[PDB]
């Protein structure tokens, strides 16, 4: 599976989980923004790779990163 | 129903670009942003969204691109009249070679002005607007400026109904999606009624100049167009079936009129043109056929058909619900009325280039080779660029315009249901073919390779005869007296027949089939089967697949859905468009390397007095056209003499564009090779340079976009290989003689 | 030049046809108000199209016959 | 005053500077041909 991982830049805008195609990653409450949450990633299994929710991050030096690891049937996106 | 004013006209917001785009118009922060501009600036559809205005604005670009069209037939008219040799080509045909192009002298560019013949300086013109012309009956440069200072006032015309239309009386939708009352008109008008129009300018003006220089009247002997008008004598003088007027026309006797309407076939041997009776025969049933077909819908009166009803009847048991809702598609989308039209033009294009080689229509444009090859491959590129556009607008409707719960159960929707074996099974048929075309090249090559001649596919080996090719082109050959009794000659002698021998040259012969024939036709159709394969599979699955489910949402220009998945680049709709756009490329230049070889070997040459003729090849098509080492050697390296020997000549120029599109195609390999991502690093150490000396641009620089950089390599990719293509073959076919 | 009067004249079989496979006679603008028995029985358009397909239909005949 | 300023864009300048600098190169050429080095 690839690995999600979310930095404590986040701002909780809630973006890359509305990007995010496969229900990866939710927002849990948190302190450390205004908004008071962060996103989060349990889901990282049924992660694909595709990065959209980098795409729609806007903190600069996005504070979510996907990094590409090992392929299952579920990250490669197979249908068969 | 037509709106009045709706559009201002301000020169205000002429100088503020990006005013169509909603982003666009808040100014330049990248520079993607002027990258983007020139990108937005057609695509209606996305800028509004109401259907009225995009039709509107899509009527006046219309009307302006008619008024750019008759700028550039101006031109032609006005460079063929003043700065031409129409006169002195036109007294002596074979002599003289077509000029319409004066360039100055300056740096030593003087030399491209060539004797052409008759004292003249100037380039070659290969398009075949001479040979157009006296098929038209034109007779002085007069009237060719006359033609000219016409299309320019025609031009103005189509630019002030393309204001008028937008900014003053504008129409409505309804206007728009009245398509029965536009089929007819378009049928019985336009197409009929202009091609009534122009059987009647043949009849009357084309034929009597046309036939009095072929008989061997000066030019200036055959006084002007219009006094034969004047005076209907002339025409009883020389066709004596104007004797009875227009009284066998009504009266059911139109065999009256079998002197200058015709069903002779064949081609006049004075000229090599197509008899020009029968060209007015056909142009006069053409017409009748054509008002008799425009009216078919009903329009205003109740009397006709609905073509919602005769698609909503087309269904069976294997189709479901078949052709409903048809209508409502091509009447709403604009993309996929432009899709299919794009497919159906770009097909007649073609057919057009295979049609007009075989069948020349034109006074002596048969035995001016560098003419009939640049029209058949300029014509085979607008229909193959023509075919590609409409793969694309496909897609592009699939990706904006489709509506799953008003398509339920109809031919699209099962289309859409049983993509998997469609595509699966064209994918099969790709790979069938790819083997048994282009593996039969190889095995030919290693035949002759390992020196066993006898193990090759070729008529003197193992045979491939196109047997069902060869029998229609025998049962043309039989057609005139048997299945056609009234026509005289054969419909082409390329079916079978006699060589026609207009002057020292050839015109048109029996172009025999073999082996190399099959082997060739079945790589065209192996080609074609996979830039439609990458076509079909774009439109098929630009709103999803197994891979991207949602593709609909990421629109039909996008270049990924990220690394993920494996890896999505190029799934889109418009990557389909770029991926095809080369296949199409290797599928015409395959299909124009044909056509030049095979006219060169086996059609084209000189006839000796006795009647034998000299090819210009010498018949070495039979024998090397069945390996790429031929197709390398006696095709490629041969005939490339001619392009790179003309340095310090007239053809000097083809020499430097041999070389400029061996340049862009290998600077595309620059875009196509690449990604962004380098770029964009690198122009990070270039604005830090700018930095250090304060010429840092407010309007921040950036890589092209993925998308942009995919565009720019495969239109350099396109444009040098055809420029490549283009000087190699007019360099070779301006020196053929 | 008699013979072909009486073709273009039994050209009147596509008039009959019109009469019983026309869905839509009397719709049209002008519409041929002084109806009677046979001559303006459904409409001046209908009346157009089934002249122009009867004048089809005797040009054929008489260039068939015409061998 | 838009006119001014659509004129102002930076593709007709550099058009105009194009075929201002192209013209100026090639009046010196059709004066002064053939010019190699300073004599
Ligand atoms: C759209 C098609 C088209 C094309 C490709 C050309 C191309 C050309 N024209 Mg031309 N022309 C056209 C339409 C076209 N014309 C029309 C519609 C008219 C009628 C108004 C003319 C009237 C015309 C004249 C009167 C002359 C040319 C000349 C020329 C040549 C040099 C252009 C020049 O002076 O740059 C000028 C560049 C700018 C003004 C900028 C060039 C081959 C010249 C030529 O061939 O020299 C003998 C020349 O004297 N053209
Ligand atoms: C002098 C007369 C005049 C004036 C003041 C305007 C003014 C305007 N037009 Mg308009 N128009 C005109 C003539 C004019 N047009 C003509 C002759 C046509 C028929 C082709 C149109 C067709 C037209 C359409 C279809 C649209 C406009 C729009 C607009 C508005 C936005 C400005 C714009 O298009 O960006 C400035 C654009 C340019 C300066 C582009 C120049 C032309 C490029 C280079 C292509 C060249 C082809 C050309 C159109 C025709 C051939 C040229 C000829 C020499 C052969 C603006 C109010 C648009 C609108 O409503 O805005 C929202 C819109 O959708 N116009
Ligand atoms: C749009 C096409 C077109 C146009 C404008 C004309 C125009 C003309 N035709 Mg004509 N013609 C045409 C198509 C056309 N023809 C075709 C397609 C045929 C073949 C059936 C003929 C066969 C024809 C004959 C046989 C004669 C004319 C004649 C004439 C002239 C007098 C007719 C008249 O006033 O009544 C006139 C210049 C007559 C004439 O005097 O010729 C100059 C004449 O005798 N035409
Ligand atoms: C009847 C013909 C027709 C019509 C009406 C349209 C209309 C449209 N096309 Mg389309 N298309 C066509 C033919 C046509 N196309 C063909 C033949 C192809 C195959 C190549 C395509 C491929 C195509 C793609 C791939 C896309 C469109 C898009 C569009 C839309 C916006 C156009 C745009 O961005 O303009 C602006 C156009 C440009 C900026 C292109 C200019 C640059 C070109 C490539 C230069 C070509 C080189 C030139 C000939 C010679 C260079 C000389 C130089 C050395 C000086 C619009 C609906 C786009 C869109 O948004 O879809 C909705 C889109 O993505 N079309
Ligand atoms: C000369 C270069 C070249 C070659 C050989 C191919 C080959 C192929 N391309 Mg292709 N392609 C190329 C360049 C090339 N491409 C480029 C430059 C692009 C960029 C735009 C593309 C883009 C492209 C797309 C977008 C598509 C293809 C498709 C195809 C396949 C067509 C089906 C076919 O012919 O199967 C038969 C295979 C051949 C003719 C290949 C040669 C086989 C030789 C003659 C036999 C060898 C004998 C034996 C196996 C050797 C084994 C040795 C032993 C020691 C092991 C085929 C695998 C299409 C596809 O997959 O459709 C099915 C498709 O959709 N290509
Ligand atoms: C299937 C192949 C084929 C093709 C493409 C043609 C093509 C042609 N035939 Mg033809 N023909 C064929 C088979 C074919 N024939 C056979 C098998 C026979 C029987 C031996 C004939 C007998 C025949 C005759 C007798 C004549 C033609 C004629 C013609 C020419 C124009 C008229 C026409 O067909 O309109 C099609 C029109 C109809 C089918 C209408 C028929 C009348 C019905 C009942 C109403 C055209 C080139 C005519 C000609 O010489 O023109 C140059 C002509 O007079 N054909
Ligand atoms: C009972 C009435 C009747 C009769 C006996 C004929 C008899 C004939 N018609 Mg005819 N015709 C009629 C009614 C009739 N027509 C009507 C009502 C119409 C209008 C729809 C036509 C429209 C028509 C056309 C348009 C043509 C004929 C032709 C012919 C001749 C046949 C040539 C041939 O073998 O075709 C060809 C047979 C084939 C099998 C070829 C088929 C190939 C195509 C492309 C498919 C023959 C004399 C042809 C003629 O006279 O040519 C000189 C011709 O071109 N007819
Ligand atoms: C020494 C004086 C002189 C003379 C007699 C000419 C004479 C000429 N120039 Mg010219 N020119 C000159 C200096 C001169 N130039 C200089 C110094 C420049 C640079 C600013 C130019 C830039 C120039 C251009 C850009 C053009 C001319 C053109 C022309 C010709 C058409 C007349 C005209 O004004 O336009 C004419 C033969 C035009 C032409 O078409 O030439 C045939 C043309 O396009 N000239
Ligand atoms: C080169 C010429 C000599 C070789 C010819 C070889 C022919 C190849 C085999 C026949 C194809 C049959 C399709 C027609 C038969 C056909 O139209 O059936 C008719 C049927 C539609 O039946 P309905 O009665 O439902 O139709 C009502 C219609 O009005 C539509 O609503 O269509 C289908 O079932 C679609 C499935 C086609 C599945 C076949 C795919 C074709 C792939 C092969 C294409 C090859 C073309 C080769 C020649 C160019
Ligand atoms: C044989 C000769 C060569 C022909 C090869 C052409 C291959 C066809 C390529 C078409 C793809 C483009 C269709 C739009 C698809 C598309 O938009 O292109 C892709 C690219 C922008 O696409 P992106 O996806 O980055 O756009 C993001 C936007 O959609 C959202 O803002 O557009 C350009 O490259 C803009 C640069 C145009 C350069 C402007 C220069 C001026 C040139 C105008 C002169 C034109 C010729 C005039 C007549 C002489
Ligand atoms: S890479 Fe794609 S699937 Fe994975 S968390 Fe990001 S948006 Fe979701
Ligand atoms: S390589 Fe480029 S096109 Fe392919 S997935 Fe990565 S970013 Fe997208
Ligand atoms: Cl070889």
């Amino acid at each position: 599976s690839h690995s999600v991982k979310i930095y404590d830049t986040c701002i909780g805008c809630t973006q890359c989980v509305r990007a995010c195609p496969l229900d990866v990653l939710e927002m849990v409450p948190w302190d450390g923004c205004k908004a008071a949450q962060i996103a989060s990633s349990p889901r990282t299994e049924d992660c694909v790779g595709c990065k959209r929710c980098e795409t729609a991050c806007p903190t600069d030096f996005l504070s979510i990163r996907v990094y590409l690891g090992a392929e299952t049937t579920r990250s490669m996106g197979l249908a068969y | 129903s037509v709106d009045n004013n709706p559009v201002p006209t301000s020169f205000e917001k002429w100088g503020k670009p990006g005013h169509f785009d909603r982003t666009l118009a808040r100014g330049p922060k990248t520079t993607t942003w002027i990258w983007n501009l020139h990108a937005n600036a057609h695509d209606f559809d996305s800028q509004t969204s109401d259907l009225e205005d995009v039709s509107r604005k899509i009527f006046s670009a219309h009307f302006g691109h008619l008024a750019v069209v008759f700028v550039w037939l101006s031109g032609m008219y006005f460079h063929g009249a003043k700065f031409s040799n129409y006169e002195g080509w036109l007294a002596d045909p074979t002599h003289i070679k077509p000029s319409a192009q004066v360039v100055w002298p300056i740096v030593g560019q003087g030399i491209l002005n060539g004797d052409v013949g008759g004292g003249f300086h100037g380039i070659q013109i290969t398009s075949g607007l001479f040979y157009l012309w006296r098929a038209s009956g034109f007779t002085d440069s007069y009237q060719l400026y006359c033609t000219a200072i016409g299309g320019l006032v025609m031009a103005a015309l189509m630019l002030f109904a393309g204001w008028f239309h937008y900014h003053v009386k504008a129409p409505k939708l309804e206007w728009f999606q009245n398509v029965e009352s536009m089929m007819n008109h378009h049928l019985a008008g336009l197409l009929g009624l202009g091609s009534l129009g122009w059987a009647g300018h043949q009849i009357h003006v084309s034929m009597p100049i046309n036939k009095l220089l072929d008989a061997g009247v000066a030019p200036k002997d055959i006084p002007l167009p219009h006094e034969f008008i004047l005076e209907p004598s002339k025409m009883a003088e020389l066709y004596p079936s104007f004797a009875q007027g227009l009284t066998p026309f009504f009266t059911l006797n139109w065999g009256v009129y079998s002197d200058f309407l015709t069903f002779k076939g064949g081609l006049n041997p004075v000229t090599g043109g197509l008899w020009l009776s029968d060209t007015a025969h056909h142009h006069l049933a053409i017409a009748v056929l054509f008002i008799i077909a425009g009216h078919m819908y009903r329009t205003n009166w109740g009397i006709g058909h609905s073509m919602k009803e005769i698609l909503e009847a087309h269904k069976g048991p294997f189709t479901g619900e078949g052709h409903k809702g048809l209508y409502e598609i091509l009447t709403t989308s604009w993309h996929a009325q432009l899709a299919i039209n794009l497919a159906l033009l770009g097909s007649l294009t073609i057919i057009v280039a295979q049609h007009m080689y075989a069948m020349p229509p034109y006074p002596y444009q048969a035995i001016d080779y560098a003419t009939q090859l640049s029209l058949f491959t300029h014509h085979m590129w607008i229909g193959g660029f023509l075919i590609v556009g409409a793969g694309a607008h496909g897609a592009i409707f699939m990706v904006r315009d489709y509506d799953p719960a008003k398509n339920v159960n109809n031919l699209l929707d099962r289309m859409l249901r049983h993509r998997d074996a469609i595509i699966s099974h064209l994918n099969w048929v790709c790979i069938f073919l790819g083997f048994h075309s282009f593996g039969l090249y190889i095995h030919n090559d290693t035949m002759r390779a390992l020196g066993r001649p006898q193990d090759m596919f070729s008529d003197t080996a193992i045979q491939l005869q196109p047997i069902f090719a060869q029998w229609v082109q025998h049962l043309h050959t039989l057609a005139p007296g048997a299945t056609a009794p009234n026509a005289l000659a054969t419909a082409s002698y390329a079916f079978g027949g006699e060589t026609i021998a207009v002057a020292g040259k050839v015109a048109m012969m029996p172009i025999t089939l073999g082996t190399a024939d099959f082997m060739v036709h079945h790589i065209h159709a192996f080609t074609i089967h996979v830039t439609a394969l990458i076509l079909l599979k774009g439109v098929l699955y630009a709103r999803s697949s197994r891979l991207v489910p949602d593709k609909a949402n990421l629109g039909f220009r996008f270049p990924c859905d990220g690394p993920g998945r494996g890896g999505t680049c190029q799934v889109s709709g418009w990557d389909h468009v770029f991926l095809g756009l080369f296949w199409m490329y290797n599928s015409l230049s395959i299909v124009i390397f044909h056509f030049s070889w095979k006219m060169q070997s086996d059609v084209w040459g000189t006839v000796s007095p006795d009647g034998s003729v000299t090819h210009v090849t010498l018949g070495n098509f039979a024998q090397s056209a069945i390996t790429i080492n031929g197709w390398l050697r006696d095709f490629l390296w041969a005939q490339a003499a001619n392009v790179i020997n003309s340095y310090g000549s007239a053809l000097s120029a083809y020499g430097i564009m041999f070389l400029a599109g061996h340049f862009v195609f290998a600077f595309s390999l620059m875009f196509l090779f690449s990604g962004r991502g380098y770029w964009q690093e690198l122009i990070e150490s270039i604005v830090w340079a700018h930095n250090k000396l304060n010429v840092a641009p407010a309007i921040q620089p950036r890589a092209l976009s993925i998308i942009q950089g995919r565009a720019v390599g495969v239109a350099h990719y396109l444009l040098g290989g055809i420029v490549t293509t283009w000087a190699f073959f007019l360099a070779r076919s301006l020196s053929i003689g | 030049l008699s013979v072909g009067i009486i073709m273009c004249l039994c050209n009147v079989f596509a008039f009959v046809i019109g009469y019983f496979a026309i869905q839509k006679t009397g719709k049209g603008k002008d519409l041929a108000l002084p109806q009677l028995a046979s001559k303006k029985t459904f409409g001046l358009p209908e009346l157009l199209a089934t002249m122009s397909f009867g004048h089809i239909l005797g040009a054929g005949m008489v260039l068939g016959l015409a061998s | 005053d838009g006119l001014k300023s659509f004129l102002s864009t930076a593709p007709v300048m550099i058009m105009a500077l194009l075929t201002f600098t192209a013209g100026i190169l090639i009046e010196f050429n059709r004066f002064y041909p053939d010019l190699l080095f300073h004599p």
